C-alpha cells in the first residue's frame, strides 16, 4: 500500500 | 536584467527561490497558528520539495517552469557538465577575426594574406600608440577619428605595426596541434585570407568555403613563442611519426 | 489556512449550513494569494482587480463587436480617464526566462545575447587617466598657490 | 505551338514518348487546405468534422444541451500585401451560430426553451496564399508535411539484442491516433507479458479484466483432446494429423493393427494410415497421461467439491479420484512443441489473480501507485483507458491498418477497441512464435503516412475547441439558464490561442526559403519526419536513415540534407501523390495481355508488392509491343527477367523517381551518387543575378518550374495585349472567351523592386510587346530568376579545364575581368533598419533632426524633419533618422569640472541616439516607413507621407474606372451598331448621356439595361472603396505598448563579386574565388577569344562527376550553332537560306521526337526565332533518356568544331601555345550566397557578457572567436604557457587585468598583470551556494 | 547484390541500377557524421587521462624495457625492426653474431647512423626502454621517452607528452571506421625449419605426432633469425624436420579445411570408456569399410 510514490499530491490525497 | 522594450528577462533561478521563500514563511505562519497536525506535515514535506529542486532538480517530479512547459535550471545543472566545465574547459576571446581563405600562391612559407579591413581591426590599439608616438594626433580621442576616416597616413602607422608581429591562424575542428600555426602577415586588399598551399594539407583544408579563425598574440612573451614554438617553419615533421607534412600535395 | 478561519468564526445559530460559509472564506484566501504571490514582480492587490476587470470588459468587446477593441474605446466601456488604461496595458505582462532556446533552436540561449552595461569602454578609461596627466600639467605651469586654489576649489 | 514555344523552341533530344504530363508541382498543399476551410455537407474529413466530434454539449445531469447549426468564414480585413507592411496575420473570423436549448426539470423531455445565438465568433484562422505560403506576421511563413507512423498494429521481433542468447521475443504494439498505447510481448520463458510504458504485468491479466473466467481463456487459444474412460485403460480419440512430430512413446495399435511402436517419428503414411483406414478411438496406457493438463474444471456429482481445475497436472492419484468420482468424458489442452506451444496455460500459472474485481486492482495499483484502489474507482479507470470514446480513438485509417493486418472481412468500424481486437491480436501474435506469420519493417513506406496543414491545423484547433467545451460544461450547471445566452459562455482567447501558436511557432511552421524559383518550390513539396510525434536528430538511428526499396517512385533518393539529420527530410518526389488516407502513390500505364496501354493506375505502396512492374526504357513497336522475348521488371523489391507476357504495368516516364531539384541536372546518370546529392542542394542556393537568361544545357522540365510557382504572371484569359508598361499590363480578352454580360478586360499589375526573405530583390519584368496576342497560360511577366518562361538561376561561360599557376589548386576557381565588366554576376539586397521612439521614464524620445554636437557634415542629408530623403547614397557611418534620448544626473569627475569652467561650455541634457548605417554597407536609400501610435501629433515628414500615398490610392481607384471604361463603353458603343441608326449621333450625344436614349429590346440592349445595373455600381461601388480606403491611410496603426512612433528604412546595395565568393555549377563542384585575372592574361584560342573561367581538372578523376565533362561539350556545341545563326543574320543575308540552316539544326537525332519546323510564319517567325538564337540554340537533355556520346559528335561537325571537344589554347603572357590541347566549354554556373561581405569579421574590443565576463556581440561588433578546448591541448602540445595565459586571462576574462593591457598597448609597453578570471569567482559562489564550502588555501 | 552494376559512368545508369547505387552512397554519409562525432569522444577520454604527465628529469637509472622484434604477420613481417627502434634508447648493449662484440654502446639514441648499422650487420632483436617501466615520480625521464618529435633530438626537458600523445591516436579514426586454402603451409622463401617450444616426434609413417596448441612454424634464415611464424592443428601432416631446407612454397605442414581429422599418436586397441553407446555417443551401423 505504501507503493514507492514520490508526488506529495497522492501522498496528500490518500 | 530588463530587455529593451518593456519586458524583463530573468533568470530561472528566481523562480527556485521565490517558492522556498513562500512555502517557508506559510510554514512559520502555520506553526504560530496551531494547525492540527495533518496539515503541518503536509507542509514540511512540501518545503523540502523546493528546496531539493534548488540544489539538483530532476531526481524527483522535475518541477516544470511556470509561464512555460519546460523544466527550470538548478543549481546543480549550472555546474553539471555541458561537455565542458563552467570556467575554461569556454572563453570566447577578444583580438580576433575570420573569413574565408583562398589561395595565394606567392606566398613563401612563413607568410599569410590578410585584408586591410581586419588588420587595421585586430591591431586598433596597437595604432593609437603610434599616432601619438610619432606625433600625428595629439590625444586618444582625436586619433580615434583618424582609424575611422582612413586618412593616408593610419596606412603608413598600419604597415609599421605589423611588421613583425605574427598571427596565430586556426581552423575549425582543430583535431592534432598543427591545427594551430602561426604566419607573418602581409596586408592584402579583399576579404579573405590567402594561405600557402603546402599548409593546406596539414589544416586540412579546402578552398571552396573554410573559414579559419584569426587570433593576435599581444604581449612580449607571446610573440616570441608565435615564432620560436607555433611558427609554420618549425613544424615541418609532424608529431604522430617523423615523417614530413609539408610534403607537396 | 483561511478554512481553519472559517470554522473559527463559525456560528450555527444562524441556521445555515457550512459549506455555504466555509466556502466563502476558502475560495476567499485561495485567491487573495494567487493576487500576492504568483508573480515575479509583484504588483499590489487594487491593481489585480483592475486588470481582472479589464479582461472580463475587453471580452464582451470581443464578441460583441467582432474584430477587437481599442485602448479609445475601452475608455467608454470603462469609465477611466484614458490615460491609466495606457499605464495598466503595459503591466501585466511577466519575465522571460534567460534559458529559452532561441528561434532554429540552436545550440544557444537567449542568455549570451544580453550585454551588460554598468561596464564602460577601456577608451573612456584611457582618456579620463590621460586627464590627470594633462591637469597634472596645465596646473603645474601656475604659480605656488594660485595652483592650490585651483585643486581645493 | 504556343507563344512563348514559337519565340525560342527548345532543341529536344529524348527518345521515349512521353504519355503523362507532369502534374501542378503544390498539389501537397493546396490541397489539404481546402479540405479544412470548406463548407462539407457530410461528416468528412475537414474544419466540419471537428466541431461534430464535441457538439452538441449536452449539461452535467441538468438536461440543458447546446447544440451547433453550421459556421461561416467570413472576410478578412487586411489583404496580403498590405498585411506584409503592418506586420500581422492575414487570417479570417469564424463565426459559428449555436442553439441553446433548455430541457424540462422534470417533465416530458421536450423543448422547453431554446436560443439560437447569432455567431458566437470563436477565433481567427489563418488563410493560404494563392501559392500555399500563410502570411503570419507579415513573413510568409511554410508548413511542411510531416511522415509518422501510420495507427495500427505492428508485430516486430527484436531479435539478437534479446537477452544474448537468441530466442527472439515476438512482440506485439497498437497505436492509435490519440490515446494510450497497448503492448503484448514475449520473455526468455515464453509467457506473454503485456504492458503505455509503465511496469509490465502477466499477460492474461487483460483478458480476466474483460471478463473471462479461466475456463474460456483455456476455451478461446487452445484445442481440446477429449478423453472417456469406456470401463477399461481410457481409451483416447484421435485425430490423425494430431499426430504430426512426436516422438512415439507406446505400441500404436488399432483395427488390432500396431501401426508403430514406442520411440519412433511418424510418417507420412502413418497419417494416411488413419486417414483410409480411419482408426478414431484408440487403447493407450494411463501412464502417458502422467504430464498432461485438464482442460475444464470437474467437481465431484457425489461429493460437491471440485476435484480439478484448468491448468492443472494428471497424475496416478487424480487419475484414481476421477474414476470411481462419476467421470468419463476427460477434457485436456493439446501442446505440441513446434506447432502449438503452451504460450498461454504457463501464463496462467504465474498469474496472481483469481477474476474481474481482483484482475482490475492489479492494474489499477500499476497504473496508479500508492493511492488506494476502490471497486468504483478501478473499474472506471480501466473502463476508459481503450473503449471510451472520448479517451481513445484509433482512427478512420487506423480501423483499415487494423482489419488490413488481421485479415479481417471488413474496413471500417467503430474507433474504440473491444474483446474481439484485443484478442486478435494476441492469437495472430502466438502464431507468429509458432510460425505461420511474419514480422513487419517499420521503414516500409506502407507503415507510413503523410500529415499535411489540412491534418495538423485541425488536431490543433480541436485541442484548442475541447479545451473550451470544458468550460460550457462547467456553465451550464452552476447558474440558472433564463438569461445566458450561447454567447456570454464562449471563449475566444483558448480556441484562438492553440490555432495561432502552432502556426506561428513548431517544428514544422518555419520560413520560407525565398531566393529562387525553384528555393520555394522545393520547400512546400517537402516530407519532414521530425517534429511534434515523430523521431530526434539525435536518437534517431541508422534503420530509419536508409532509402528503402519503396521509395521508388515515391521519395526522391538523392535529395536530403547533408548536415547531421540526412535522410530524415526527403524531399518529395515528381509523379507521387497522396492517396485517401495518406499514403504515396504513383502512376503506372496498365499493361493488358501483350500491349501497353495508355490507362494511368495510381498504385499504392503495398498494391505494388503484387504486381511485376515493368521498367520505363523498355522499347515499343508501335503498338505496345514489347520488342524483346523478356524484359526486366522488379516483383517483390527485386529486378530480374520476366517473360513478355507476365509484365501487368510499366511506369510512366524515365524520371519519376527523382525529385523536382535533381530533375533539372542534366547529364545525371553519370555522376556518382553523392556528388549529385551535394548538387541539388547547391542548386535551391542560387542567388538570382541582375539579369539572368537561361541554360544551354537543359532538362525540359524548367518550363514547369517557373509557371507553377508564383513569381511569374501568367495570363489568365486569352487576348490582345494592350498597355504594357513597367508596373502594368493589360490584356484585352477575346470575345470567345469573354463573359456576356459587362465584362472588359484583364490587368496584372507587376510587383516592382521589393524585398524577400533573404534580403534579396524580387520584381517583375514585362516580357510582352505591344499587339502581341497572348493566350490562355502565356507568360507575362518575368520574376526573378527566370526568364521567357524558362528558370535561369545563373549564367553560362566559356570554361576551361587546366592546371594554372596554381590559382585554382584545390576547388578554388579563376575569373577573369570581363566577367566583372559585363556585370553578370552583380546581385541586388534590400536590407531594413527600424528606428523605434520608446517612451522611457525620464522622459519620451524624440525624432530630432538636431543632434547634440554632431558635425554639419553628418546632417547634410537629413531634412528638417529628421528622416532621410528618400534617394541618397549613405555609406558607413552615416545618419539614417536623428534621435535624441534625455538625460539628466550628469555627476561628472573633478577634472571633468575644472575643464569646464575654463571653456564654460553648457551642459549637455540629451543624449543622442541615432539610427546609423552599419558598418562596410553603402547604397541608395529606396523607401521610408513611417508609423505613428494613435494619439501623437505627425511631424512634418510623416504627413507628407500621407499625402503622398492617398494620391495613388485614389490615382489607381480612377485609372481603374478610366482605362477599364476605355474596354467597357468602347464595347457596348461597339455593341450599338443594331438597335436605332446611331453612328454620327452616337457620339453627337455625349455617351453618359444614355438613360434617356438605348437600343432596341435584344442583345443590343440586353447590356444597355445590364451596364445601367454597372452604371450605379461601378459608381458608388468605387466611391464606397475610396472612402473606406481613406481611413485606412488616416487612421493610426497599433503599435506595441509603450513605442510611440517607428521608422523603417530600406537600402539597396549592389554587391558585385571578389575573391573568397562561393561559385559552383550544377554538378556538386563547389568553389572559391581566388582571383580576377586581367583580360589579356587569359588563355586564348586562334581567334584571340579569352576564356572566361579556369577551374581545375583535378577534380573529375577523384569525384566521379563525368557530368560536368560532358555538358562542356554539349555547351561548346550549342553555342557553335551559335556563332552560325550570328554570321548568316549579321550579312542579312536571306530568310530562305536562313530557314533551311535551322531546319537542319533541328532535326540531328537518332528517332527524336521533336516534331518541329516548316510550319512556322514566312518571315515573321523565322526572323524572330533566328534572332532569340544568336546566342545559343538551346539544348534539352532529359534526366536519363539523355544525349548519348555519339549525338553530341554530331553537333560538333555542324558548327565545324574539333569533334574530340578538345581546342588548343595559347599562353595569354608568354604568347607561346599550351601543349596537349586543352578543353573548352561552357558551364551553366550558379553564384551561392556564401558571400563573403557577410562572413568576414573583426573585433579589438566591445561589449561584453552580463554573469559571465566574457565576449559577445549586439552592438555591430559581435563577440569573439571561441577558443575551445580543442584548440587548448593545441596550446599545450606546444609550450606556448605564455600565449595560453593571456588568451584566456587578459584577452577574455579578467576585469580589472584588462584594461591594462589596453593601457599598457597604447603606451608602446607589451606587459600584462594577469589576475584571475571572473569565470571562475562565479564558480565558487555557486558551489558554494549549495551546502559545499570551497575555499582557497593562502600560502 | 547478386546481379552487378555493369554500366561505368562515360555510359549511362539506367533508372534501375542508379536507384540501387544510392543505398551504397546514402549509408557512406550516414556514417561519416557518425565516425566524427564518436572520434571526438574517443579523443577527450585519452587527454583527460594521459593530461598531466609531464617530461621532467633527464635520467632515471632504470634497465628495464621492452624486446623490440618486427611483428612478423605468418607468411609475411608487417613492420621491419628499423620502423619499430628508429629513435629509442637501448636498454642495454648489443652485439653482433659474434658474442663479446657490441657494436652499439651504452643506451644511446638510435638515430639513422645506428640503425643502418643495425641492418648492415644481421641483429635480431634489441631491448629498448619504454616510459610504461620508467622509474621516475609524478612524470617521465627524457631518456626512457626517446627521440621523436616535430624536430629529431632528444626530448626536451619540461615538454608536455600527455596531450601530444592523445591527439595523434585521435587524430585518425575521424577518417578509418573499418581461394584461401591454407591447408599447406607455403612460405615465399626458402629457410631452415626450426621448431621451438614443442612436445612432439615423428611417428612411424614419418609424422610427429600433434600434441597440443603450442607448436608454431619459425622460418629460420640464413643470418641466425626469423622471418616467418606459423601453427600446428590437429590433424597436422608433416613432411621434413627441423633444420631440414625447404624450397619456396613446399609443404611442410598441413592440414585439410574440412578435415581436422585426430591424428592416431600410437596404435592399438580401442575401448569404450565414456563412448559405449547412450552414454556419451549413440550406437550407430555400418560395415568394416569405417564410414
Ligand atoms: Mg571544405
Ligand atoms: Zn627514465
Amino acid at each position: 500500500e505504501i507503493g514507492r510514490t514520490t508526488d506529495p499530491v497522492r501522498m496528500y490525497m490518500r | 536584467v530588463p530587455l529593451d522594450g518593456g519586458r524583463f528577462a530573468t533568470s530561472d533561478l528566481n523562480d527556485l527561490y521565490r517558492r522556498v521563500i513562500n512555502r517557508n514563511n506559510r510554514l512559520k505562519r502555520l506553526l504560530d497558528l496551531a494547525a492540527p497536525d495533518i496539515i503541518v506535515r503536509n507542509e514540511k514535506r512540501m518545503l523540502q520539495e523546493a528546496v531539493d529542486a534548488l540544489l539538483d532538480n530532476g531526481r524527483r517530479g522535475r518541477a516544470i517552469t511556470g509561464s512555460n512547459k519546460r523544466p527550470l535550471k538548478s543549481l546543480a545543472d549550472m555546474i553539471k557538465g555541458k561537455q565542458g566545465r563552467f570556467r575554461q574547459n569556454g572563453k570566447r576571446v577578444d583580438y580576433s577575426g575570420r573569413s574565408v581563405i583562398t589561395v595565394g600562391p606567392y606566398l613563401r612559407l612563413h607568410q599569410c594574406g590578410l585584408p586591410k579591413k581586419m588588420a587595421l581591426e585586430l591591431f586598433k590599439p596597437f595604432i593609437y600608440g603610434k599616432l601619438e608616438l610619432r606625433g600625428l594626433a595629439t590625444t586618444i580621442k582625436a586619433a580615434k577619428k583618424m582609424v575611422e576616416r582612413e586618412e593616408a597616413v593610419v596606412w603608413d602607422i598600419l604597415d609599421e605595426v605589423i611588421r613583425e608581429h605574427p598571427v596565430l591562424l586556426n581552423r575549425a575542428p582543430t583535431l592534432h596541434r598543427l591545427g594551430i600555426q602561426a604566419f607573418e602577415p602581409v596586408l592584402i586588399e579583399g576579404k579573405a585570407i590567402q594561405l600557402h598551399p603546402l599548409v593546406c594539407a596539414a589544416y586540412n583544408a579546402d578552398f571552396d568555403g573554410d573559414q579559419m579563425a584569426v587570433h593576435v598574440p599581444l604581449t612580449l612573451e607571446a610573440q616570441l613563442e608565435a615564432r620560436a614554438l607555433m611558427m609554420s617553419t618549425n613544424n615541418i615533421l609532424s608529431p604522430a611519426n617523423g615523417e614530413p607534412i609539408i610534403v607537396p600535395s | 489556512i483561511g478554512l481553519m478561519k472559517a470554522v473559527d468564526k463559525f456560528e450555527y445559530r444562524r441556521g445555515y449550513k457550512f459549506s455555504t460559509y466555509a466556502t466563502w472564506w476558502i475560495r476567499q484566501a485561495i485567491t487573495r494569494s494567487i493576487a500576492d504571490q504568483a508573480r515575479t514582480i509583484r504588483i499590489p492587490v487594487h491593481m489585480i482587480e483592475t486588470i481582472n476587470k479589464l479582461n472580463r470588459i475587453s471580452r464582451q468587446m470581443l464578441q460583441e463587436m467582432g474584430r477587437e477593441p481599442t485602448p479609445e474605446e475601452l475608455a467608454e466601456r470603462m469609465l477611466m480617464p484614458e490615460d491609466k488604461i495606457r499605464k495598466v496595458l503595459k503591466i501585466a505582462k511577466e519575465p522571460i526566462s534567460m534559458e529559452t532556446p532561441i528561434g532554429d533552436d540552436e545550440d544557444s540561449h537567449l542568455g549570451d545575447f544580453i550585454e551588460d552595461t554598468t561596464l564602460e569602454l577601456p577608451l573612456d578609461s584611457a582618456t579620463t587617466e590621460s586627464l590627470r596627466a594633462a591637469t597634472h600639467d596645465v596646473l603645474a605651469g601656475l604659480t605656488a598657490r594660485e595652483a592650490k586654489v585651483l585643486r581645493m576649489r | 505551338y504556343s507563344y512563348t514555344e514559337k519565340k525560342r523552341i527548345r532543341k529536344d533530344f529524348g527518345k521515349r514518348p512521353q504519355v503523362l504530363d507532369v502534374p501542378y508541382l503544390l498539389s501537397i498543399q493546396l490541397d489539404s487546405f481546402q479540405k479544412f476551410i470548406e463548407q462539407d455537407p457530410e461528416g468528412q474529413y475537414g474544419l466540419e468534422a471537428a466541431f461534430r466530434s464535441v457538439f452538441p454539449i449536452q449539461s452535467y445531469s441538468g438536461n440543458s444541451e447546446l447544440q451547433y447549426v453550421s459556421y461561416r468564414l467570413g472576410e478578412p480585413v487586411f489583404d496580403v500585401q498590405e498585411c506584409q507592411i503592418r506586420g500581422v496575420t492575414y487570417s479570417a473570423p469564424l463565426r459559428v451560430k449555436l442553439r441553446l436549448v433548455i430541457y424540462e426539470r422534470e417533465a416530458p423531455e421536450g423543448t422547453v426553451k431554446d436560443i439560437k445565438e447569432q455567431e458566437v465568433y470563436m477565433g481567427e484562422i489563418p488563410l493560404m496564399t494563392d501559392n500555399g505560403t500563410f502570411v503570419i506576421n507579415g513573413t510568409e511563413r511554410v508548413i511542411v508535411s510531416q511522415l509518422h507512423r501510420s495507427p495500427g498494429v505492428f508485430f516486430d521481433s527484436d531479435k539478437g539484442k534479446t537477452h544474448s542468447s537468441g530466442k527472439v521475443l515476438y512482440n506485439a504494439r497498437i497505436i492509435p491516433y490519440r490515446g494510450s498505447w497497448l503492448d503484448f510481448e514475449f520473455d526468455p520463458k515464453d509467457n506473454l507479458f503485456v504492458r503505455d510504458r509503465r511496469r509490465k504485468l502477466p499477460a492474461t491479466i487483460i483478458l480476466r479484466a474483460l471478463n473471462y473466467t479461466t475456463e474460456q481463456i483455456l476455451d478461446l487459444f487452445f484445442e481440446k483432446v477429449i478423453f472417456e474412460i469406456r470401463d477399461n485403460k481410457l481409451q483416447m480419440e484421435l485425430v490423425p494429423e494430431r499426430l504430426r512430430g512426436e516422438t512415439a512413446s507406446f505400441d500404436i495399435e488399432a483395427n488390432g493393427k500396431v501401426y508403430v511402436e514406442k520411440g519412433r517419428r511418424i510418417t507420412a503414411r502413418h497419417i494416411r494410415q488413419l486417414e483410409k483406414d480411419d482408426v478414431k478411438l484408440i487403447e493407450v496406457p494411463v501412464e502417458y497421461i502422467a504430464g498432461k493438463v485438464v482442460a475444464k474444471d470437474y467437481i465431484d456429482e457425489s461429493t460437491g467439491e471440485l476435484i480439478c481445475a484448468a491448468n492443472m497436472e494428471l497424475s496416478l492419484d487424480l487419475l484414481a479420484k476421477l474414476s470411481q468420482s462419476g467421470h468419463k468424458r476427460i477434457e485436456t489442452l493439446f501442446t505440441n512443441d513446434l506447432d502449438h506451444g503452451p504460450y498461454i496455460s504457463e501464463t496462467l500459472r504465474v498469474d496472481p489473480t483469481n477474476d474481474r474485481l481482483s484482475a482490475l486492482v492489479e492494474i489499477y495499483r500499476m497504473m496508479r501507485p500508492g493511492e488506494p484502489p476502490t471497486r468504483e474507482a478501478a473499474e472506471s479507470l480501466f473502463e476508459n483507458l481503450f473503449f471510451s470514446e472520448d479517451r481513445y480513438d484509433l482512427s478512420a485509417v487506423g480501423r483499415m491498418k487494423f482489419n488490413r493486418s488481421l485479415l479481417r472481412e471488413e474496413i471500417e468500424g467503430s474507433g474504440i477497441l473491444s474483446k474481439d481486437d484485443i484478442i486478435d491480436v494476441m492469437k495472430k501474435l502466438i502464431d507468429i512464435r509458432n510460425g505461420k506469420g511474419e514480422v513487419d519493417d517499420i521503414d516500409h513506406l506502407g507503415n507510413r503516412r503523410i500529415r499535411s496543414v489540412g491534418e495538423m491545423a485541425e488536431n490543433q484547433f480541436r485541442v484548442g475547441l475541447v479545451r473550451v467545451e470544458r468550460a460550457v460544461k462547467e456553465r451550464l450547471s452552476l447558474g440558472d439558464l433564463d438569461t445566458l445566452m450561447p454567447q456570454d459562455m464562449i471563449n475566444a482567447k483558448p480556441i484562438s490561442a492553440a490555432v495561432k501558436e502552432f502556426f506561428g511557432s513548431s517544428q514544422l511552421s518555419q520560413f520560407m526559403v525565398q531566393n529562387n524559383p525553384l528555393s520555394e518550390i522545393t520547400h512546400k513539396r517537402r516530407i519532414s519526419a521530425l517534429g511534434p510525434g515523430g523521431l530526434t536528430r539525435e536518437r534517431a538511428g541508422f534503420e530509419v536513415r536508409d532509402v528503402h526499396p519503396t521509395h521508388y517512385g515515391r521519395v526522391c533518393p538523392i535529395e536530403t540534407p547533408e548536415g547531421p539529420n540526412i535522410g530524415l527530410i526527403n524531399s518529395l518526389s515528381v509523379y507521387a501523390q497522396t492517396n485517401e488516407y495518406g499514403f504515396l502513390e504513383t502512376p503506372y500505364r496498365k499493361v493488358t495481355d501483350g500491349v501497353v496501354t495508355d490507362e494511368i493506375h495510381y498504385l499504392s505502396a503495398i498494391e505494388e508488392g503484387n504486381y511485376v512492374i515493368a521498367q520505363a526504357n523498355s522499347n515499343l513497336d508501335e503498338e505496345g509491343h514489347f520488342v524483346e522475348d523478356l524484359v526486366t521488371c522488379r516483383s517483390k523489391g527485386e529486378s530480374s527477367l520476366f517473360s513478355r507476357d507476365q509484365v501487368d504495368y510499366m511506369d510512366v516516364s524515365t524520371q519519376q523517381v527523382v525529385s523536382v531539384g535533381a530533375s533539372l541536372i542534366p547529364f545525371l546518370e553519370h555522376d556518382d551518387a553523392n556528388r549529385a546529392l551535394m548538387g541539388a542542394n547547391m542548386q535551391r542556393q542560387a542567388v538570382p543575378t541582375l539579369r539572368a537568361d537561361k541554360p544551354l544545357v537543359g532538362t525540359g522540365m524548367e518550363r514547369a518550374v517557373a509557371v507553377d510557382s508564383g513569381v511569374t504572371a501568367v495570363a489568365k484569359r486569352g487576348g490582345v495585349v494592350q498597355y504594357v508598361d513597367a508596373s502594368r499590363i493589360v490584356i484585352k480578352v477575346n470575345e470567345d472567351e469573354m463573359y456576356p454580360g459587362e465584362a472588359g478586360i484583364d490587368i496584372y499589375n507587376l510587383t516592382k523592386y521589393t524585398r524577400s526573405n533573404q534580403n534579396t530583390c524580387i520584381n517583375q519584368m514585362p516580357c510582352v510587346s505591344l499587339g502581341e496576342p497572348v493566350e490562355r497560360g502565356d507568360v507575362l511577366a518575368d520574376g526573378p530568376s527566370t526568364d521567357l518562361g524558362e528558370l535561369a538561376l545563373g549564367q553560362n561561360m566559356r570554361v576551361a579545364f587546366m592546371p594554372w599557376n596554381g590559382y585554382n589548386f584545390e576547388d578554388s576557381i579563376l575569373v577573369s575581368e570581363r566577367v566583372v565588366q559585363e556585370d553578370r554576376f552583380t546581385t541586388i539586397h534590400i536590407q531594413e533598419l527600424a528606428c523605434v521612439s520608446r517612451d522611457t521614464k525620464l522622459g519620451p524620445e524624440e525624432i530630432t533632426a538636431d543632434i547634440p554636437n554632431v558635425g554639419e557634415a553628418a546632417l547634410s542629408k537629413l531634412d528638417e524633419s529628421g528622416i532621410v530623403y528618400i534617394g541618397a547614397e549613405v555609406t558607413g557611418g552615416d545618419i539614417l533618422v536623428g534621435k535624441v534620448t534625455p538625460k539628466g544626473e550628469t555627476q561628472l569627475t573633478p577634472e571633468e569640472k575644472l575643464l569646464r569652467a575654463i571653456f564654460g561650455e553648457k551642459a549637455s541634457d540629451v543624449k543622442d541616439s541615432s539610427l546609423r548605417v552599419p558598418n562596410g554597407v553603402s547604397g541608395t536609400v529606396i523607401d521610408v516607413q513611417v508609423f505613428t501610435r494613435d494619439g501623437v501629433e505627425k511631424d512634418k515628414r510623416a504627413l507628407e507621407i500621407e499625402e503622398m500615398q492617398l494620391k495613388q490610392a485614389k490615382k489607381d481607384l480612377s485609372e481603374e474606372l478610366q482605362i477599364l471604361e476605355a474596354g467597357l463603353f468602347s464595347r457596348i458603343r461597339a455593341v450599338l451598331v443594331a438597335g436605332g441608326v446611331e453612328a454620327e449621333k452616337l457620339d453627337k450625344l455625349p455617351r453618359d448621356r444614355w438613360l434617356e436614349l438605348g437600343l432596341t429590346d435584344e442583345e443590343k440592349q440586353n447590356q444597355l439595361e445590364q451596364l445601367a445595373e454597372q452604371y450605379d455600381e461601378l459608381k458608388h461601388e468605387f466611391e464606397k472603396k475610396l472612402e473606406a480606403k481613406r481611413r485606412k491611410i488616416t487612421q493610426g496603426d497599433d503599435l506595441a505598448p509603450g513605442v510611440l512612433k517607428i521608422v523603417k528604412v530600406y537600402l539597396a546595395v549592389k554587391r558585385r563579386i571578389q575573391p573568397g565568393d562561393k561559385m559552383a555549377g550544377r554538378h556538386g563542384n563547389k568553389g572559391v574565388i581566388s582571383k580576377i585575372n586581367p583580360i589579356e592574361d587569359m588563355p586564348y584560342d586562334e581567334n584571340g577569344t579569352p576564356v572566361d573561367i579556369v577551374l581545375n581538372p583535378l577534380g573529375v578523376p577523384s569525384r566521379m562527376n563525368i557530368g560536368q565533362i560532358l555538358e562542356t561539350h554539349l555547351g561548346m556545341a550549342a553555342k557553335g550553332i551559335g556563332d552560325k545563326i550570328n554570321a548568316m543574320l549579321k550579312q542579312q543575308q536571306e530568310v530562305a537560306k536562313l530557314r533551311e540552316f535551322i531546319q537542319r539544326a533541328y532535326d540531328l537525332g537518332a528517332d527524336v521526337r521533336q516534331k518541329v519546323d516548316l510550319s512556322t510564319f514566312s518571315d515573321e517567325e523565322v526572323m524572330r526565332l533566328a534572332e532569340n538564337l544568336r546566342k545559343g540554340m538551346p539544348i534539352a537533355t532529359p534526366v536519363f533518356d539523355g544525349a548519348k556520346e555519339a549525338e553530341i559528335k554530331e553537333l560538333l561537325k555542324l558548327g565545324d568544331l574539333p569533334t574530340s571537344g578538345q581546342i588548343r589554347l595559347y599562353d595569354g603572357r608568354t604568347g607561346e601555345q599550351f601543349e596537349r590541347p586543352v578543353t573548352v566549354g561552357y558551364m551553366y554556373m550558379l553564384k551561392l550566397n556564401h558571400l563573403v561581405d557577410d562572413k568576414m569579421h573583426a573585433r579589438s574590443t566591445g561589449s561584453y557578457s552580463l554573469v559571465t565576463q566574457q565576449p559577445l556581440g549586439g552592438k555591430a561588433q559581435f563577440g569573439g572567436q571561441r577558443f575551445g578546448e580543442m584548440e587548448v591541448w593545441a596550446l599545450e602540445a606546444y609550450g606556448a604557457a605564455y600565449t595560453l595565459q593571456e588568451m584566456l586571462t587578459v584577452k577574455s576574462d579578467d576585469v580589472n587585468g584588462r584594461t591594462k593591457m589596453y593601457k599598457n598597448i597604447v603606451d608602446g609597453n607589451h606587459q600584462m598583470e594577469p589576475g584571475m578570471p571572473e569565470s571562475f569567482n562565479v564558480l565558487l559562489k555557486e558551489i558554494r551556494s549549495l551546502g559545499i564550502n570551497i575555499e582557497l588555501e593562502d600560502e | 547484390i547478386e546481379t552487378p552494376i555493369t554500366a561505368n559512368f562515360r555510359e549511362g545508369l539506367n533508372v534501375l541500377q542508379y536507384f540501387i547505387s544510392t543505398h551504397g552512397a546514402r549509408k557512406g554519409l550516414a556514417d561519416t557524421a557518425l565516425k566524427t562525432a564518436n572520434s571526438g569522444y574517443l579523443t577527450r577520454r585519452l587527454v583527460d587521462v594521459a593530461q598531466d604527465l609531464v617530461v621532467t628529469e633527464d635520467d632515471c637509472g632504470t634497465h628495464e624495457g621492452i624486446m623490440m622484434t618486427p611483428v612478423i604477420e605468418g607468411g609475411d613481417v608487417k613492420e621491419p625492426l628499423r620502423d619499430r627502434v628508429l629513435g629509442r634508447v637501448t636498454a642495454e648493449d648489443v652485439l653482433k653474431p659474434g658474442t663479446a662484440d657490441i657494436l652499439v654502446p651504452r643506451n644511446t639514441l638510435l638515430h639513422e647512423q645506428w640503425c643502418d648499422l643495425l641492418e648492415e650487420n644481421s641483429v635480431d632483436a634489441v631491448k629498448v626502454r619504454s616510459v610504461v617501466s620508467c622509474d621516475t615520480d609524478f612524470g617521465v625521464c627524457a631518456h626512457c621517452y626517446g627521440r621523436d618529435l616535430a624536430r629529431g633530438h632528444i626530448i626536451n626537458k619540461g615538454e608536455a607528452i600527455g596531450v601530444i600523445a592523445a591527439q595523434s591516436i585521435g587524430e585518425p579514426g575521424t577518417q578509418l571506421t573499418m581461394a584461401a586454402a591454407e591447408s599447406s603451409i607455403q612460405v615465399k622463401n626458402k629457410g631452415s625449419i626450426k621448431l621451438s617450444n614443442v612436445k612432439s616426434v615423428v611417428n612411424s609413417s614419418g609424422k610427429l605426432v600433434i600434441t597440443s596448441r603450442n607448436t608454431e612454424l619459425k622460418l629460420i634464415d640464413e643470418f641466425g633469425r626469423t622471418k616467418e611464424s606459423y601453427k600446428v592443428p590437429y590433424g597436422a601432416v608433416l613432411a621434413k624436420g627441423d633444420g631440414e631446407q625447404v624450397a619456396g612454397g613446399e609443404t611442410v605442414a598441413n592440414w585439410d579445411p574440412h578435415t581436422m581429422p585426430v591424428i592416431t599418436e600410437v596404435s592399438g586397441f580401442v575401448r569404450f570408456t565414456d563412448m559405449i553407446d547412450g552414454q556419451t555417443i549413440t550406437r550407430q551401423t555400418d560395415e568394416l569399410t569405417g564410414l
